[PDB]
């Protein structure tokens, strides 16, 4: 119900939704962010899984794309869904713990921080190292902008991100998907469908599989 | 004033002409109740629909019958269906009793709560299950050409035609039963046997119809 | 003024203010507004979807008279595989009819173009977008715009025409012309068939019920060959 | 209002103030099982438990049993899990049951006592210190202290809706035990294993095509 883009022009968007929340289009078709709480809770969910996806896009697309050149180390060969399978200097199990406890505090604190903001910027052994009072759930700054990249355009950095994260997390459902269909990793159906478009589609594959 | 069932009779008083189709026909007075009229007037209304779709597609197929197209008759259809294409019956069955519950018992209580099925508790959908008249359900769901939100007159005279065809598609589905009873054969199989001998061939030679003939 | 009756009255919905009003409407389809609004909207991509088809049947017969129209979705070989290009033309089809569409419901909406923010539509009516879409216009607006409907309903019912001589007879619009001024006496359809009380013959539709497009037997039946005269 | 039928008469004890404090009120009592306010209080005290049980039972059989379709886990089905784990067991399912109905049947009538008079199991001096932390909310059939850990029932605003999302997934589970029993004696297989037969082919694997569910047919 204003002047920012929307996802069809001319379309009746909700109300609720005024422009303030990054990367705001007006798409809820389903009304799921009625509720101002939901709203709030949903905004930090979609940034966390976002920065999940991207890192995950990021880490399965750079070895594939390293290993079909003259780059080469240990897991090249190895699926992203195979690396599982995988021989480590220590077992999954192991590796499980370690990060569950790992993430476990960093989510505490994040929590904590976000039911509460400025709750969680000051560093539990060093009590001089802390993080600015100007805070926001979501946009941890300080020590995690250590380039001060966020004292420009915030807004459209902002954009970028909010963009480049639903990208990546519609890439790694298609990620999900193509190897639940094709069973092959994702660059191998990017050249298999680079070398000829017209025969190797969607349709195509499911419909031979039929 | 307007013609009646029988000429010379005086029409009752629960039949005044307001409802299309009105000729005073009820010797029996079953109508004489205004919500027994109501729920009946939504009957016969439902029971014409029903009887002009069976109508229409009995005399279209048993046309692709005539003619070499393989149609089979409406008396055999289900089981060339069924046993042609790998449908189960009961699944078909439930299948259809779901959909016609849902439908029916919409209906049924828009019936008891007029403009009940409008609160916008089935999907957001208001103005699409409002409803018009008691047995006329106008919408653009169910009259997406909008002919009964314009012209009155040409809207009351499609009444009384759909009224007509009804009670006619009715009395037709009455007689394809009666003629696959008596003869055995197909409606248009019927018709082609009288146009062949409308003298020799009818209802008094059939013998079963008349049994002192 | 022009009607499709003279001497008749027009339906009071139908004051001959749209372009091709000649006061037709015996259902009374238009009698409501909003109908109305949608009808002419249909109408007149209708009417620009029958030009269309019936000019490129025309010279698709005139170039090629080897290739029958009606075979011509069968016959046709090309490097883009059919799924390739139903995937294209229904990304494409999809994309401009759901901007007509918004136009249609929300006027003066989607008159802007997305990628450049410097074009744009100019004001319009509803079913008429005009700009980009109109380069040339030589003659009156209104005079052109009877002009294109009368085209329209003519090339609607050349192009039902063609269907049904080319599911009657099996041969194309010029090859039909050809052949009925050849035996006009004989070669209507009321020479091809007629119906008795005793007797319903019907000409054979030379359309095969199959046609194997690939290997998987793609259904071509004749449009309602047991209604037939 | 939102109502489990449009058109239909509402009871009148179901549009009190108190009836329509209860979550997920959809209006339906065909039976005037409700019309008492004390009936209505104990039977929505009965939906409660009925609902956290149900949940967790169909919890217990239906992740274990997807578990047991993938590598993750090797759980016998439901139906039969009973005689696996008591075979290898340290004790009779007659000296388990016992003990589990000591058990139970000391905090059920700590539970009913406190239905009986909301707040009566804060006695001073009855035990030892926890009595003053066995004293639940206003609302009966929600209690805090030992319970509810996390604290999340102190916010009001999603509070409201929290109980909508244990009542209605509660009403849920309790058609799926349901199921789970029908089903067994129905298709004879576990509830992931008629799942599975049913998506392979769902227009010839149904109750309509099994003759129990429809002898007639
Ligand atoms: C978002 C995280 C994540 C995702 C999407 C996957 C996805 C997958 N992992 Mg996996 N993993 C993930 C995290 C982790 N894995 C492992 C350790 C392993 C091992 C050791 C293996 C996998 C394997 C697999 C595959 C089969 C999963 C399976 O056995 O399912 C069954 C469980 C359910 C259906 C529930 C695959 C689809 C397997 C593989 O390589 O298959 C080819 C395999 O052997 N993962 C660890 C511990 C470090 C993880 C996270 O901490
Ligand atoms: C609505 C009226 C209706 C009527 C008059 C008939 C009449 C008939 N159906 Mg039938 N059907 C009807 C509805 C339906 N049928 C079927 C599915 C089938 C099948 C699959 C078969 C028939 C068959 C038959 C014939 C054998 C008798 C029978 O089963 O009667 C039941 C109907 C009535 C007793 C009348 C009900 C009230 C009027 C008969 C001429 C059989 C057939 O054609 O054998 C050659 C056959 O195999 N019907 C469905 C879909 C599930 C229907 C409605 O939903
Ligand atoms: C002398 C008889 C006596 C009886 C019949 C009861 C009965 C009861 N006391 Mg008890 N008490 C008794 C004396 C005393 N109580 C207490 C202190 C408590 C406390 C602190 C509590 C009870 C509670 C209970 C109930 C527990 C139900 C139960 O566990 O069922 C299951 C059955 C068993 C565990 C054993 C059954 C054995 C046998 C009878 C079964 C064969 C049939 C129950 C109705 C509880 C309650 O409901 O409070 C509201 C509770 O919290 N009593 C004291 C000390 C002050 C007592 C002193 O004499
Ligand atoms: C949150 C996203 C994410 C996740 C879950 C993983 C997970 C994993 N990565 Mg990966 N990676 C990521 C992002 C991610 N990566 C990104 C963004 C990059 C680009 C810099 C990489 C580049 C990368 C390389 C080059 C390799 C992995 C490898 C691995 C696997 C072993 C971990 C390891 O190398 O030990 C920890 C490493 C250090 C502590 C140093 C493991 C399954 C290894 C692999 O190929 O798997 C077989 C491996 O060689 N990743
Ligand atoms: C391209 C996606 C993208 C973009 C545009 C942004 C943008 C932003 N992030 Mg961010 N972030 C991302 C991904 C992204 N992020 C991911 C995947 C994670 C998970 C590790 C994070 C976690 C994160 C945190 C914790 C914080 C930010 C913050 C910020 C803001 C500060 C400016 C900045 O970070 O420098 C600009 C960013 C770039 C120029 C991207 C550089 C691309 C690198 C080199 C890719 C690495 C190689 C690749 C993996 C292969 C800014 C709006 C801070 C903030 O909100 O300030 C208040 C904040 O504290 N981000
Ligand atoms: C980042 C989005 C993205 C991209 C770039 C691709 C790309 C590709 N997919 Mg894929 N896919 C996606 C998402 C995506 N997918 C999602 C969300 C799903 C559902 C889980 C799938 C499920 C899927 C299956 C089952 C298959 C592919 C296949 C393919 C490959 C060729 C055939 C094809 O395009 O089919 C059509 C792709 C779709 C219908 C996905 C929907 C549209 C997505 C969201 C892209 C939207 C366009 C958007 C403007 C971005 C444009 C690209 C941009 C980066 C320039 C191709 C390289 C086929 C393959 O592997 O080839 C052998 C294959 O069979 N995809
Ligand atoms: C591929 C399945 C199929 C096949 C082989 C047939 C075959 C036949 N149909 Mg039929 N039809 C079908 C599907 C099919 N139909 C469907 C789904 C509908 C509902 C729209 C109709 C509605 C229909 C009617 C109303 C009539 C026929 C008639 C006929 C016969 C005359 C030829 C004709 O089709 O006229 C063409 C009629 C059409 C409606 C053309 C559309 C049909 C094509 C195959 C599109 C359907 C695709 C669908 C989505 C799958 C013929 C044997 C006529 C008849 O019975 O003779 C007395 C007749 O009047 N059909
Ligand atoms: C009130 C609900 C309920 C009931 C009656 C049962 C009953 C049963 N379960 Mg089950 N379970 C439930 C809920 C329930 N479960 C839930 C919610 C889950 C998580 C989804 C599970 C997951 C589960 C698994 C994975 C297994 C069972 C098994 C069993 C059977 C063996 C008895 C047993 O586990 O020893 C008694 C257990 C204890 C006394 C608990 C001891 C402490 C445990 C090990 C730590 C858990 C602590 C945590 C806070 C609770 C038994 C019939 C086992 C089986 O199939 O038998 C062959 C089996 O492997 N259950
Ligand atoms: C008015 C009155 C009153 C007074 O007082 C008294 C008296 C006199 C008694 C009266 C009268 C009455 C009457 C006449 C009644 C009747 C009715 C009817 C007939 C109905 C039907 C009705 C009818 C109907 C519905 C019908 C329907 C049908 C259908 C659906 C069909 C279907 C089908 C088809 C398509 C084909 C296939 O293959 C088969 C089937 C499946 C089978
Ligand atoms: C409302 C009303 C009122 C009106 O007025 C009328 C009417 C209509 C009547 C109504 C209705 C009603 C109903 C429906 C009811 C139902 C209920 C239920 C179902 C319950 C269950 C409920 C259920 C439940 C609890 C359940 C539970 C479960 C469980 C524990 C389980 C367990 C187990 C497990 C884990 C596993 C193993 O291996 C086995 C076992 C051991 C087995
Ligand atoms: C990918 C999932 C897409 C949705 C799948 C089907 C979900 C069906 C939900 C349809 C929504 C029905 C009600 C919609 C709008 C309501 O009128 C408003 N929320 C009421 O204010």
């Amino acid at each position: 119900d204003a002047a920012l883009p929307s996802w069809m022009p001319g379309a009746d968007l909700p109300g609720y939704l005024n422009g303030t929340l990054p990367g705001d289009f007006g798409f809820d078709p389903l009304y799921l962010g009625q509720d101002p709480v939901k709203l709030k809770w949903y905004a930090q969910a979609e940034l966390m899984n976002a920065r999940f996806a991207m890192l995950a896009v990021a880490g399965i697309l750079v070895p594939e794309l390293l290993s079909n050149i003259g780059f080469s180390w240990p897991g090249a060969g190895v699926a992203w869904y195979d690396a599982g399978k995988f021989e480590y200097f220590a077992p999954a199990s192991s590796l499980f713990g370690v990060q569950m406890l790992l993430f476990a505090w960093v989510e505490i604190r994040r929590y904590q921080d976000f039911v509460k903001p400025g709750s969680a910027n000051q560093d539990p052994i060093f009590t001089n190292n802390k993080l600015p009072d100007g805070n926001e759930p979501g946009y941890p700054g300080g020590i995690f902008d250590p380039f001060g990249w966020s004292k420009g355009d915030i807004k459209s950095l902002k954009l970028k991100e909010i963009k480049n994260g639903r990208l990546a997390m519609l890439a790694f459902a298609g990620f999900i998907g193509q190897a639940y269909t094709t069973g092959t990793t994702p660059l191998k159906n990017l050249s298999t469908h680079l070398a000829d478009p017209w025969s190797t589609t969607v349709w195509q594959n499911d419909l031979a599989r039929l | 004033v307007r013609p009646v069932w029988f000429p010379g009779n005086p029409p009752p008083a629960h039949l005044d002409g307001s409802l299309a189709g009105d000729y005073g026909f009820d010797p029996l007075f079953l109508g004489q109740e205004p919500q027994t009229l109501k729920w009946y007037v939504q009957a016969e209304l439902v029971h014409g629909r029903f009887a002009m779709l069976g109508a229409a597609g009995i005399i279209l197929t048993s046309i692709g019958a005539k003619v070499g197209l393989g149609f089979p008759e409406w008396y055999d259809a289900g089981k060339v269906v069924v046993e042609k294409n790998n449908i189960d019956f009961p699944t078909l069955m439930v299948i259809q009793f779901y959909l016609m519950g849902w439908a029916e018992t919409k209906r049924w209580y828009d019936f008891k709560n007029p403009g009940s099925q409008a609160d916008g508790s089935f999907l957001g959908f208001t103005e699409e299950f409002k409803g018009l008249e008691n047995g006329y359900p106008g919408g653009r769901f169910f009259d997406p050409m909008g002919l009964s939100r314009g012209d009155a007159a040409k809207y009351q005279e499609y009444k009384q035609k759909e009224v007509k065809n009804g009670r006619l598609a009715m009395i037709a589905c009455l007689g394809f039963a009666a003629q696959y009873a008596a003869t055995g054969k197909g409606p248009l199989d019927n018709l082609a046997d009288h146009l062949a001998d409308p003298n020799h061939v009818n209802f008094a030679t059939n013998g079963v119809s008349i049994p002192i003939a | 003024r022009p009607l499709w009756l003279p001497g008749s009255t027009p339906p009071a919905h139908l004051k001959g203010d749209l372009p091709g009003d000649f006061g037709f409407d015996p259902l009374g389809l238009g009698a409501n507004a909003e109908s109305l609004k949608w009808f002419k909207e249909s109408e007149l991509v209708h009417s620009r979807w029958a030009m269309a088809a019936v000019a490129g049947i025309l010279v698709q017969e005139i170039v090629r008279p080897d290739v029958f129209w009606y075979n011509a979705g069968k016959e046709v070989e090309s490097p883009l595989g059919p799924l390739g290009l139903l995937a294209v033309e229904f990304f494409l089809m999809h994309w401009v009819e759901v901007r007509r569409w918004q136009d249609l419901r929300k006027p003066g909406s989607v008159d802007q173009d997305p990628i450049f923010s410097q074009y744009k539509l100019p004001p319009h009516e509803v079913g008429y977008p005009g700009g980009v879409f109109a380069p040339f216009i030589p003659g009156d607006l209104a005079e052109l715009k009877v002009k294109e409907i009368k085209n329209g309903r003519l090339a609607m019912l050349a192009f039902v025409g063609f269907v049904m001589a080319a599911q009657v007879t099996g041969k194309g619009p010029i090859a039909a012309l050809q052949e009925h001024l050849a035996d006009p006496w004989g070669t209507t359809i009321f020479s091809k068939a007629a119906v008795v009380p005793g007797q319903a013959v019907a000409p054979p539709c030379k359309i095969p019920a199959s046609v194997s497009y690939k290997g998987i037997e793609i259904p071509t039946p004749c449009f309602l060959q047991g209604l037939w005269p | 209002r939102q109502s489990w039928l449009p058109g239909s008469q509402i009871p009148a004890h179901l549009d009190t103030p108190a009836a329509q404090a209860l979550a997920g009120n959809f209006g339906f009592d065909p039976l005037g099982l409700g019309k008492d306010p004390v009936a209505l209080r104990w039977y929505q005290q009965a939906e409660l438990i009925h609902c956290r049980t149900a949940m967790a039972g169909v919890a217990g059989i239906l992740i274990p049993g997807l578990l047991t379709k993938a590598g993750a886990l090797n759980v016998p089905e439901w139906y039969d899990a009973g005689k696996v784990a008591i075979e290898n067991s340290f004790a009779p399912w007659g000296s388990l049951l016992a003990v589990q109905l000591f058990l139970c049947g000391f905090v059920e009538a700590k539970r009913w006592q406190d239905i009986r008079k909301p707040g009566s199991q804060g006695e001073p001096g009855s035990f030892l210190g926890f009595e003053a932390s066995l004293k639940g909310t206003s609302e009966l059939g929600y209690p805090g202290g030992p319970f509810d850990p996390l604290g999340l029932s102190k916010e009001a605003d999603k509070w409201a809706d929290w109980k909508l999302k244990e009542v209605k997934n509660g009403r849920l589970a309790m058609l799926a035990f349901l199921g789970f029993v029908a089903q067994k004696y129905a298709t004879g297989a576990g509830p992931v294993d008629n799942l599975a037969a049913h998506l392979k082919d769902p227009w010839h694997v149904n109750y309509a095509t099994n003759g129990v569910s429809l002898p007639f047919l």
